């Protein structure tokens, strides 16, 4: 059965702050379909010819 | 639950009912019939 993820029960207190200290520059990607092939079917010649 | 005052206990999982879900999740779901 699946793991939904690690858990990470987290040290909530009434007046408690975590703060970061340092810093990662991370470069992700992502890739987006923009076009399709530009087909084009007549039908005489395909149902006749 | 000490935040402060604000109450989010209609939000939260219910531990004391199965299936672990909120107030509101419980009335979702008993609202919609399949």
């Amino acid at each position: 059965t699946m793991s939904l993820g690690a858990e990470n029960s987290v040290a909530y207190s009434n007046n408690s702050i975590a703060i970061p200290t340092n810093f990662t520059i991370s470069v992700t990607t992502e890739i987006l379909p923009v076009s399709m092939t530009k087909t084009s079917v007549d039908c005489t010649m395909y149902i006749c010819g | 639950k000490d935040f402060g005052g604000f109450n989010f206990s209609q939000i939260l999982p219910d531990p004391s009912k199965p299936s672990k879900r909120s107030p509101i999740e419980d009335l979702l779901f008993n609202k919609v019939t399949l």
